[PDB]
């Protein structure tokens, strides 16, 4: 299905990274997670001589993250397979809930 | 039956007025440290449950029933040292209650630190006398220096087979330092930032090792109640409150004093017997702070007939906290009284908590804008609902305090708030 | 009151600063109350010796010994410092006369207290005075309620020695100026309720209640 | 204005969850045999909209 | 037009509210803690050819520091001109600061 | 809704909704069959097909899902005819 | 009625490490039950719900504090809502996070934090990336009665590092636990009490900590930012690589 | 200045930093400042409140004016 999606022949030996984005370490809020994205690495983007901003040549540029979020790896991987991309699936690191109680900062240092 | 008559031998808290010698050879002469060994050697269990039966209720804000909060004490100690925080320090305002038992009879509170030490099997006591009180915890270093050198207290409690100590702290100007989940932090030398209550201080509570924070009249009334009888202790106050509490009428009373007289009177009876009056006569009075600073008004219009017991003044939409009755009449502002009642507890209010710190600071300007009318007449609701919004959400009960005061004045004196805003307007164009 | 530091000559961490004689005791004996660990209970007690040995205020030199004595990092004793108001962080001269507001003072007059000593002092409400003897300061409930308006002084004329913490309870603006001139004065006036008729704490027109002597109930 | 309650208020997320429960084959031939008929009221009424004619009687050409 | 304060100093502190608003993605912010030490934008590029003038920017901006001026006539002979450099010619508002505090003090009640 | 009772329970295969418009999300062999039904029947008259609009859901597995809309001139009503058909 | 209820995953794919599948203790969180280790807190006990409960100063590797009360869900059987961070979850204990209740509890949190908190929004750092922009936005009430003097508080110099606007900062004291406790080193404070909360070292004192530059991560507020990235970009231009580091071995 | 180096290269009119570098620091009253904006609440910036309690000016970071306590 990767033919007959009429995507160009040079985006279809992409290698991309199927991660899962991890929390944004600034806010401590898991709204954000869950949500699987192909990263198609699109590194190459220059600067626009005549202006300050920047300019990419690569059309994978932003789909990646936006517009294109799965919700499950098995999915992700299931469309960067149909397409023909090389994905290299990054597990996601998710964090223990180690028990933990408000009485432990009160605890007593024998003697 | 008909209560608040108690008779000079039935007061509990003899010298309070300084007039005998506090220390020794003076308090032996008033049965202070009469026959603790006794009572020590009567056992912890008989004692919380002489404490149980005579129905002591709490003498500070908590009003919680004493001896059952002794039983929440671990019995078999596991290694922590089971403390016992006397809480001398009360910064309420309107409350020298216990001003009149750190100095004037200390020997009633160390005596009681002992016997409540035992009672809880404990091992040492911490009285946490307020940092002010500086001439008081002298007295009371000197009575604790005494009752050292008379063996009361110390490596044998008063003879007997009970390692006790007393060691006195002394905070320096927090009400918010004397809560019982903050005292244990004041002390633990942290700053006086009560903690959750999920760990209770009989749990972990001064330095993780459980405790009980004892106000100094239910500790020091503990001797008497268990020397004279529970029974005689529970027959003054009505059925559930019971005993005799120190009260303090505090202002706008033509003879503001301290004095200890039988629970569940008639506030207007206290008044007009021990104090004296409410200045101008009784049809002068405009507002009665009943229980410390932590407790709404009384409109003078219930406080004909109401009770100065827990259980009565709860039923009145207010309180009975230490019992320092604050008065005022006709002739004060009593919207500007709340709002340095309100700048009181944005003062002293640790921070801790975010419904307190600042909604505290917010109640504060609310008032100082409604004691000059500079509001509108739906804010009244607002302070209503900021009120409600600070009080069960903060970490202690001074959120309560702090937002008791404000809902008792908009309650009861809303004709008062809305007459000051239309005032305002009209003052306007 | 800034809840930081500010450098100045007379207060940096630089300066050396150690509890002194008749002191090194009184801290040797407050750090025995409480157990060899948990010594940071001691910060109360030392703070306010060492506020008394330095004539009323705690120079950051003297937190950073506190802590040394104490053994824990020099910003719990700064936390300490600063949250409680008894502790002074900058000079508040010899006396710093405390002056209760709540309302329980309030309503009887303590802010007539507060202005009649602020005007014979001759400071705006907590600068120190030109003589650098005298200094205002509002404290919330001080205890002395049912003694109505009340003021305490804090002597710091001798240091850790003379330090006074007296109540002067049950007074007026003539009674407030006439203690703050016998205080400049030198002596010490007799604290307690400054308003005879009534003992410490009593009904004014001699206690109601406490009349018979004291003697051992029927137990 | 000084009534900020939000969750009484709110339109964003005070709404109930979407309940999507499946129908097995059971359910579904309950359905058709409870359904015993399907008398009048239990049809889609007709919207009904006839044309006629007017010039400008509608307050007389003043609106 | 990026508007200034009445004291100079532009009044464009660097948020990149109008940049996130913006539809057309036509604003393209850059931000440096100048010396003076209050945020400042280094490059506050408008691309007025890629910008479709719906006064989402003005609208966005928190202290109005961009603004819409009722020039409108500012046709170029060549695009590269189009694109509004870098706060230098959105700085040329000032010009048009004495019309743009009169529409701003007439529309401020809406 | 009428139109549920009598449509053959077949034909409205996988889902139904019962706000913010009705839908019978069907089976793409059972589509054009189901659009034969709600028009030309005369208790659900729709006769006008308002739009055709493809969604693309690429974490499913049938990727995309044409909704039919359909206005009933008659009845004024709206429903809204789904289907699920991937790529190819 | 043959429903499909939603799965309910732990809120981040968080894995709950029981330290024996004996002392499983199972609570209810808006009538689901969910079976959570002994001592885990009720906001735990929810995050194993999938439910996530809005928390200013309560981070899972640094310590417990009610310093705010954020969370406020209302348990079955108690008279006020329980702060959610330190309630220890009893067996049969019934949360419930969305009641009316606790929804007032958040709406009135969220006023009083945004109360003397400055409208430093356009020109705070972390304007995007906001718990407090986006608990407000997402918790709080719409609206703010509070028209009066905020408090405002000066800049702490706290180094080349972290950039500090204290008056933006809502004293949940986490910086100052995340000093003593993680980063070790014991340098910042809460000065003062009341609303006059100040946090910082009480002598200028640069943080000379290593590990002290996550205190902005740890920070639910703008006020600790880093100076380095002083303004220069925004919390939605920035693209996020999931990349490693090289610096120290440590990976 | 080298950051108004960036985006300014006239250099002939003065850069914005010194536009509000010789403005007068302004007395107030209290320890915390409005600086609403330029003098309209709504024509300005947000409110931004400034503590005065240092000795040194503190300035509004919206507005680069410059408070002093002024006792
Ligand atoms: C708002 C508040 C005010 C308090 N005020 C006092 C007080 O004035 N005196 C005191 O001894 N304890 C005070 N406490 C501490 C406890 O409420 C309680 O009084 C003490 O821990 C035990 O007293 P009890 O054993 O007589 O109940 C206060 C606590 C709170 C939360
Ligand atoms: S903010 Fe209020 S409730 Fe919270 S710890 Fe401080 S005084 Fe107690
Ligand atoms: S009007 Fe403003 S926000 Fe809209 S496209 Fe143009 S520059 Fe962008
Ligand atoms: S123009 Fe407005 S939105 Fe854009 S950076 Fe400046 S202040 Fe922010
Ligand atoms: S932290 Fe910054 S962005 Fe978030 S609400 Fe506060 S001022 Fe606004
Ligand atoms: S500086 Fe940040 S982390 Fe520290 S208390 Fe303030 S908001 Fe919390
Ligand atoms: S009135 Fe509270 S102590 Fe003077
Ligand atoms: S974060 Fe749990 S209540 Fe403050
Ligand atoms: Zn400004």
């Amino acid at each position: 299905i990767g033919k007959v999606s009429g995507i160009p022949e040079e985006h279809l030996s992409r290698k991309v990274i199927i991660y899962s984005p991890a929390r944004t370490a600034t806010q401590s809020g898991s709204g954000k997670l869950g949500k699987w994205k192909i990263n198609f690495v699109s590194t190459l983007k220059w600067e626009n001589p005549l202006m300050g901003w920047t300019s990419t040549g690569d059309p994978y540029a932003n789909v990646g993250d936006s517009a294109l979020a799965f919700d499950s790896e098995e999915a992700a991987k299931s469309f960067a397979e149909r397409h023909g991309w090389d994905y290299k699936v990054k597990k996601p690191n998710t964090p223990l809930l180690k028990v933990k109680s408000y009485s432990d900062n009160f605890k007593w240092k024998g003697n | 039956t008909h209560f608040g008559g108690l008779k000079d031998e039935d007061r509990i808290f003899t010298n309070l007025y300084g007039l005998h010698d506090p220390f020794l050879k003076g308090a032996m002469k008033r049965g202070d440290w009469h026959r603790t060994k006794d009572l020590v050697l009567k056992g912890t269990d008989w004692i919380v449950n002489e404490m149980k039966k005579s129905g002591l209720r709490g003498r500070g804000g908590a009003g919680f029933p004493s001896g059952l909060k002794w039983s929440f004490m671990p019995k078999v100690s596991d290694g922590r040292p089971s403390y016992l925080v006397v809480n001398a320090d009360e910064s309420e305002p309107g409350t020298c209650k216990d001003r009149e038992i750190m100095r004037h009879d200390p020997h009633k509170l160390l005596e009681g630190c002992l016997i409540a030490g035992v009672g809880m099997r404990a091992s040492a006591a911490y009285i946490y006398i307020r940092g002010e009180y500086v001439n008081e915890r002298l007295n009371l270093e000197k009575a604790r220096r005494e009752a050292y050198a008379a063996g009361l207290l110390g490596k044998n409690a008063c003879g007997s087979g009970y390692d006790f100590e007393v060691y006195i702290h002394f905070g320096a100007g927090a009400y918010i330092c004397g809560e019982e989940t903050a005292l244990l932090e004041s002390l633990e030398g942290k700053q006086g930032k009560p903690r959750l209550k999920p760990p209770f201080p009989a749990n972990a509570g001064l330095y993780g090792c459980p405790t009980t924070v004892t106000n100094v009249e239910t500790v020091a009334v503990s001797p008497t109640i268990l020397r004279r009888g529970p029974e005689w202790f529970s027959s003054f106050g009505r059925k559930n409150n019971a005993g005799t509490k120190l009260f303090c009428i505090s202002g706008h009373v033509n003879k503001p004093c301290t004095v200890e007289e039988e629970m569940s009177i008639p506030l207007k009876e206290l008044i007009e017997r021990h104090c004296g009056g409410v200045r101008g006569g009784w049809d002068n009075l405009l507002a009665i702070i009943p229980g410390g600073s932590s407790v709404p008004l009384i409109p003078k219009n219930i406080c004909e007939d109401v009770l100065m017991d827990f259980d009565a003044l709860k039923a009145v939409q207010s309180g009975l906290g230490t019992a320092a009755v604050i008065v005022m009449d006709k002739s004060t502002d009593v919207v500007d009284a709340i709002a340095r009642l309100s700048y009181f507890y944005k003062h002293e209010s640790c921070g801790q908590c975010t419904p307190c710190r600042e909604g505290t600071g917010w109640l504060w300007m609310i008032m100082e804008r409604m004691k000059v009318g500079n509001a509108k007449l739906e804010e009244i609701d607002m302070l209503q609902e900021v009120t409600k919004q600070i009080e069960g959400h903060t970490i202690c009960a001074l959120g309560d305090a702090a937002a008791w005061p404000v809902q008792g004045l908009i309650r009861h004196f809303r004709p008062e708030l809305e007459r000051r805003i239309r005032e305002r307007a009209e003052r306007e164009l | 009151a800034l809840n930081y530091h500010l450098d100045s000559p007379d207060n940096k961490p630089d300066l050396p600063w150690e509890f002194s004689e008749a002191n090194q005791s009184k801290v040797k004996e407050i750090l025995s109350y409480y157990p060899s660990n948990y010594k940071q209970s001691a910060v109360i007690p030392l703070l306010d010796l060492a506020q008394q040995q330095n004539g009323g205020w705690l120079p950051v030199s003297a937190m950073n010994a506190v802590a040394k004595v104490i053994e824990v990092a020099p910003i719990r004793v700064y936390e300490v410092a600063t949250f409680y108001s008894m502790f002074n962080r900058a000079k508040v001269g010899k006396y710093h006369l405390l002056v209760c507001g709540t309302t329980p003072c309030m309503i009887r007059g303590s802010r007539d207290i507060e202005s009649a000593l602020l005007d014979h002092l001759g400071v705006k409400r907590g600068e120190v005075t030109k003589d650098g003897l005298f200094s205002v300061g509002e404290m919330e409930c001080m205890g002395c309620c049912v003694n109505a308006p009340m003021i305490t002084v804090a002597d710091y004329s001798n240091g850790s020695e003379g330090y006074t913490y007296n109540y002067f309870e049950d007074v007026t603006p003539e009674k407030v100026v006439e203690i703050v001139e016998k205080l400049r004065k030198g002596e010490k006036p007799p604290h307690g309720t400054q308003n005879p008729k009534r003992i410490k704490c009593g009904p004014e027109g001699g206690n109601k209640t406490l009349l018979g002597e004291p003697k051992p109930p029927q137990f | 204005v000084y009534n900020i309650v939000y969750h009484g208020r709110d339109q964003r997320r005070n709404r109930p969850p979407i309940r999507r429960y499946v129908l097995t084959k059971d359910n579904v031939v309950q359905m058709m045999n409870e359904k015993k008929s399907f008398d009048v009221s239990d049809f889609p009424k007709v919207y009904l909209t006839t044309v006629e004619e007017d010039l400008d009687t509608r307050g007389g050409g003043y609106e | 037009a990026l508007r200034r304060y009445p004291t100079g100093e532009e009044r464009c502190i660097a948020c990149k509210l109008c940049e996130a608003v913006c539809p057309a993605q036509a604003i393209t912010i850059e931000a440096e803690e100048r010396e003076d030490g209050s945020r400042r934008t280094t490059r506050y590029d408008i691309d007025m050819t890629k910008c479709i003038y719906c006064g989402f920017c003005q609208e966005a901006c928190p202290v109005d520091a961009i603004v819409e001026g009722p020039n409108f006539e500012f046709a170029t002979e060549t695009h590269e001109e189009l694109l509004y450099d870098k706060e230098k010619l959105l700085e040329n508002g000032d010009r048009w600061e004495t019309e743009i505090a009169e529409n701003l003090r007439s529309e401020s009640l809406y | 809704k009428y139109s549920w009772e009598t449509l053959p329970k077949k034909w409205v295969k996988k889902m139904e909704r019962s706000e913010h418009g009705n839908r019978f999300d069907t089976n793409t062999d059972y589509l054009f069959q189901l659009l034969c039904f709600l028009k030309l029947h005369t208790y659900t008259r729709v006769q006008v097909l308002i739009d055709i609009c493809g969604v693309d859901y690429p974490s499913r597995k049938r990727r995309f899902e044409v909704v039919y809309n359909l206005l009933s001139t008659r009845y004024n009503s709206r429903i809204r005819v789904q289907t699920s058909a991937d790529e190819v | 009625p043959t429903q499909i209820l939603p799965p309910r995953n732990p809120v981040g794919g968080a894995r709950v490490h029981f330290s024996n599948p004996e002392d499983a203790i199972e609570v209810f969180v808006d009538g689901y039950a969910v079976k959570v280790p002994k001592g885990f807190t009720v906001l735990q006990a929810c995050e194993v719900a999938g439910v996530d409960i809005p928390r200013f100063c309560y981070h899972s590797r640094l310590s417990i504090a009610g310093n705010c009360r954020m969370c406020l869900v209302e348990v079955e059987k108690s008279p006020k809502p329980v702060a959610s961070c330190a309630m220890p979850a009893l067996p049969g204990m019934k949360i419930k996070t969305d009641t009316p209740i606790a929804k007032k509890a958040r709406e009135g949190v969220m006023e009083f934090l945004l109360m003397n908190h400055p409208l430093d929004c356009p020109i705070c750092d972390q304007g995007g990336e906001c718990d407090l922009q986006d608990q407000s936005m997402a918790f709080g009430s719409d609206r703010g009665r509070f028209t009066e003097m905020k408090r405002s508080v000066v800049d702490k110099n706290l180094g080349p590092l972290v950039k500090t606007v204290m008056t933006r900062c809502i004293q949940c004291t986490r910086c100052v636990r995340f000093a003593s406790e993680v980063a070790g080193v014991q340098d910042l404070g809460i000065l003062g009490r009341g609303s006059g909360e100040e946090i910082g070292t009480y002598v200028e004192k640069l943080m000379t900590s290593e590990l002290s530059g996550n205190v902005i991560d740890i920070c639910p507020v703008g006020a600790l930012t880093s100076k380095p990235f002083a303004f220069k970009a925004r919390n939605w231009e920035l693209k996020a690589t999931e990349t490693i580091d090289v610096s120290d071995a440590v990976g | 200045g080298n950051h108004t180096a960036k985006w300014m290269q006239d250099r002939s009119k003065k850069s914005p930093m010194e536009l509000i570098s010789e403005v007068p620091p302004i007395k107030v009253d209290g320890r915390i400042v409005a600086c609403e904006g330029d003098t309209n609440p709504a024509l300005g910036h947000p409110i931004e409140f400034i503590c005065l309690d240092l000795n040194e000016p503190a300035i509004c970071k919206y507005c680069g004016l410059r408070y002093v306590q002024d006792h």
